[PDB]
């Protein structure tokens, strides 16, 4: 298949669009990870609680510091 | 799934006539920039022009096969003067088959005179010879692994009429004894 | 395409190549999927094999095809021999050419037609200018020492390929005349 | 792929250790994802777009505000988002400033005037 | 059919060979130009009158403009009027409208026309004057180093993104190198004696490097060493072996000017023959 | 489209702008699937491309005549700017 590989660039060009999102921003999260994290809005999440979620997870690393 | 698909090679090329988001379909190499499928229809298409311009009864050797180094292997053999299976004692494969074939057909030729151990001289003559053919024969199999065809022809061009010049004083009557011991000296 | 160009200016002529005395070596000139772009780069390097071929069949015609001893020294003759001797050694980076060519198209066989133009331009300059030398001593049948000099007025031109080049062999037909000037003063 | 199985990875990611060297934060993580699944507020992306304004206004930059409109831009030009108004939400979420009033500020629709 | 169809996917085969040019093109006006214009043509109302328009693709345009500069000729774009590479007006890409396509290889052309100009006269040397082969051998090694610059560039189109806008500004410094061999040909050229007509053609290149006395100048000079280096050879024979030997003459004394050895010529003359006079012991 | 526009900017006039030794680049023919008012905007644009190409052909001309070495200098500068 070829126009199911240009969807993929599509998605890696939007990736991108987000990569900018998050410095102007500053959040610490990668490309990987917010891949996951739109993964997981296919399946539909509430952002209040994936935020609950990694300002538990980011705030425990810094209690093994 | 995503991101150990995203990681592939994408569009470099870009199209003048596609400008809005090229995917990309190669702008078509030449003739001479394509080759090893191209070059085995571009022999099939010449040879078929041939026979259509005969009418089928032309009939050239070699159409396809063989490699390239099994090839080198079974000439460096017949260097020996063991022969192939196409001498004994595309279509230009048999030409440059032939110009170093009739080399080792010599050599054969050579040492089929010297079989033998009358003249004194002469067998002290026969022996000397064969000092010179342990040469020629130690030469092949130490300075090539294995090489390159055109180089085989090459290397052996200065080689080989060394080899040649000899046939033209050997017969293959004909001297022997003090006959050939003057007319030697 | 490829190696059928090396095979035909190596001197193994194939059908593609049909090998001419009055055209040389000529492409077949009839696909009717040619391209003119290649046209005069294949015209242009069929010169180069044709000179080649010329050159050695005329050097094996007349170097070791008798014991060394007519009364003419247009075909015989000790400083004839010397000359096609010194005429072989200077065709070795021609050989050494074609066999860098091989690799590199077994490397890569998509290469363009401009590049290996590029490489044998040095030649394409070498090959006319010491065909005369040689015209003129097989067609005036030159004889002796005036051999010699022959060669020395065509080693004082302005090329410095060409002069390198044709002091080589003046150099070995200098040898075999020392080589009896020891003997006889 | 499924939820549960989701989270761990994330665990991953975000901590350094393994998902068998701690379980305390996962469980929290587990805790907070099945007791409450579905949103209280209604969803668009246009809102939060005009939310995004108002952070980056707030940063004092005004260049990247610019930015930021077109790449919402290509964000709807590409298309292949289920649901946009969430990890831009998100983003917003985990907002960092380098570096009065908060009860006026523009809110959502409450859902208290709306019923599904 | 099983080897034309193999020919035409790898190779272009569409403007050689009696197929005309076929494109998978997507549509819509960024790209679309020539269509465009024809349906603006067609409300313009002449009435029709089509003229030759291929609608070729673009980059086997600049592939084969590139080979025509690099040296080589006969290509089937670009009819020749007398000898002159002129512009083909049978073809259109999509975009230029014929009209700009027009003017910008009409200015490739006009650089052919030196190359051309060149390679006649190479090709009439291998197929004396003692200093021709002296000259062209360097002229012939410039052409070594320039082929060398724009087969990479078709290197680069092998492996594109590369338009004309980008090639003609990187050629723009060796452009303007050809046209200043346009100026020291043409005093080759212009002429009765083989010596005569050496020297005023010497001169302009003695007189061109005080012009820019950058990165011409280089160019220049390496051209200057290698005309005047027979002269060189000649000179030093005159003066340690004690003659002077030119079959027919070479010079400009007998027993339009160059000024090069000029300051120190009686220099030259009385060492000569001097030099004669104890060969003569 | 634009890959004429950005060419016809480089100099070269086309049959959509009239090459002219008062003002080059002139555009009054009308197009539908260009606006009416487009033209305007192209006009401004226009008066850009213009210079360009007279400054290129008086690089061309020098170097009663105008000669010297800072004909080679100015001349040389119009080259980076």
């Amino acid at each position: 298949a070829a126009a199911a590989a240009a969807n993929l660039n599509a998605v890696r060009e939007t990736m991108d669009v987000l990569l900018e999102i998050s410095r102007i921003l500053n959040t610490g999260l990668d490309m990987e990870t917010l891949s996951i994290c739109v993964r997981l809005c296919e399946q539909g999440i509430n952002p209040e609680a994936l935020s609950s979620v990694i300002k538990e997870l980011r705030k425990a690393t810094e209690a093994l510091k | 799934l995503w991101e150990a698909a995203l990681t592939y090679e994408a569009s470099k090329r870009r199209c003048w006539e596609r400008v809005g988001c090229p995917p990309g379909h190669r702008e078509e190499p030449y003739l001479t920039e394509a080759g090893r499928d191209a070059f085995d229809k571009f022999c099939r298409l010449h040879q078929g022009e041939l026979q259509l311009l005969a009418g089928g009864v032309l009939q050239a050797p070699q159409p396809v096969l063989v490699k390239e180094c099994e090839l080198v292997k079974d000439v460096l053999n017949v260097l020996i003067g063991v022969v192939s299976a196409t001498f004994s004692l595309p279509e230009s494969i048999s030409s440059l088959l032939s110009e170093v074939a009739e080399y080792g057909t010599c050599y054969t030729r050579l040492s089929h005179f010297s079989l033998q151990p009358k003249g004194l001289v002469f067998q002290a003559f026969t022996s000397g010879l064969r000092r010179y053919l342990q040469y020629y024969r130690a030469c092949v199999l130490s300075t090539p692994p294995t090489l390159s065809l055109l180089t085989i022809g090459f290397l052996f061009k200065k080689l080989g009429r060394q080899l040649r010049y000899l046939a033209e004083l050997c017969g293959v009557a004909f001297p022997t004894g003090v006959k050939l011991l003057s007319y030697l000296y | 395409m490829i190696h059928e160009l090396l095979l035909a200016l190596s001197g193994y002529p194939g059908s593609i190549f049909t090998w001419n005395k009055r055209s040389g070596l000529q492409v077949s000139q009839d696909f009717p999927f040619l391209h003119p772009s290649e046209t005069s780069v294949l015209n242009r390097l069929c010169r180069l094999g044709t000179d080649y071929i010329r050159f050695t069949e005329f050097i094996e015609q007349y170097t070791g095809h008798v014991q060394q001893q007519q009364g003419q020294g247009g075909l015989h003759g000790i400083y004839l021999r010397a000359f096609c001797t010194g005429l072989d050694s200077v065709l070795q980076p021609y050989r050494q050419a074609l066999l860098d060519l091989e690799q590199e198209f077994l490397g890569d066989p998509h290469l363009s037609i401009s590049h290996v133009n590029y490489f044998l331009d040095q030649f394409q300059l070498l090959f006319p200018s010491v065909m005369v030398v040689v015209e003129q001593i097989k067609s005036q049948k030159i004889h002796g020492c005036q051999i010699l000099e022959t060669v020395y007025k065509h080693s004082c031109g302005g090329l410095p390929p060409v002069r390198s080049a044709l002091e080589k062999i003046l150099a070995v037909c200098h040898g075999v005349m020392y080589k009896q000037l020891s003997a006889w003063m | 792929k499924s939820p549960n199985v989701l989270l761990q990875n994330l665990c991953c990611r975000i901590l350094g250790r393994s998902e068998a060297d701690v379980a305390q934060q996962f469980q929290y993580a587990v805790r907070v994802i099945g007791s409450n699944f579905a949103p209280t507020v209604e969803r668009d992306e246009f809102l939060v777009a005009e939310k995004i304004k108002k952070e980056l206004i707030r940063q004092r930059r005004e260049a990247d505000a610019a930015l930021f409109s077109e790449l919402h831009r290509k964000l709807h030009s590409q298309g292949v988002l289920k649901n946009k108004w969430s990890i831009l939400y998100l983003l917003l979420s985990l907002s960092e400033d380098p570096r009065s009033y908060a009860t006026l500020f523009a809110q959502a629709l409450p859902r208290d005037a709306h019923s599904t | 059919p099983d080897d034309r169809s193999w020919l035409e996917h790898h190779v272009v085969h569409q403007y050689w060979t009696a197929r005309p040019s076929q494109f998978p093109h997507s549509l819509h006006l960024h790209s679309n130009l020539a269509a465009v214009w024809d349906q603006h043509l067609y409300s313009s109302d002449p009435l029709y009158v089509p003229d030759d328009r291929v609608l070729v693709t673009e980059t086997q345009v600049i592939r084969e403009t590139l080979w025509l500069l690099s040296g080589v000729k006969k290509l089937f774009i670009f009819q020749l009027i007398d000898g002159k590479v002129t512009v083909r007006n049978n073809i259109i890409v999509t975009h230029l409208t014929h009209s700009c396509l027009r003017s910008v290889l009409e200015q490739i052309a006009a650089y052919g026309q030196v190359v051309f100009r060149l390679q006649e006269f190479i090709d009439e040397v291998m197929g004396p004057f003692r200093t021709y082969q002296a000259f062209m051998w360097a002229l012939y090694k410039y052409f070594i180093s320039f082929k060398e610059e724009l087969a990479e560039i078709e290197k680069c189109i092998i492996n594109t993104t590369i338009t004309l806008a980008i090639v003609v500004d990187k050629l723009a410094p060796r452009l303007s190198q050809l046209k200043v061999l346009h100026k020291v040909f043409s005093t080759g050229v212009a002429e009765t004696r083989n010596v005569v007509r050496a020297s005023h053609l010497l001169n302009t290149l003695y007189k061109a490097i005080l012009e820019y006395d950058e990165q011409t100048v280089s160019l220049l000079f390496s051209l200057w060493v290698e005309t005047v280096r027979p002269y060189l050879q000649t000179v030093d024979e005159w003066i340690v072996h004690g003659h002077l030997w030119d079959g027919a003459r070479e010079f400009i004394i007998q027993r339009t000017m160059v000024s090069f050895l000029k300051p120190v010529l009686k220099q030259i003359i009385m060492a000569g023959k001097s030099m004669q006079l104890l060969k003569n012991l």
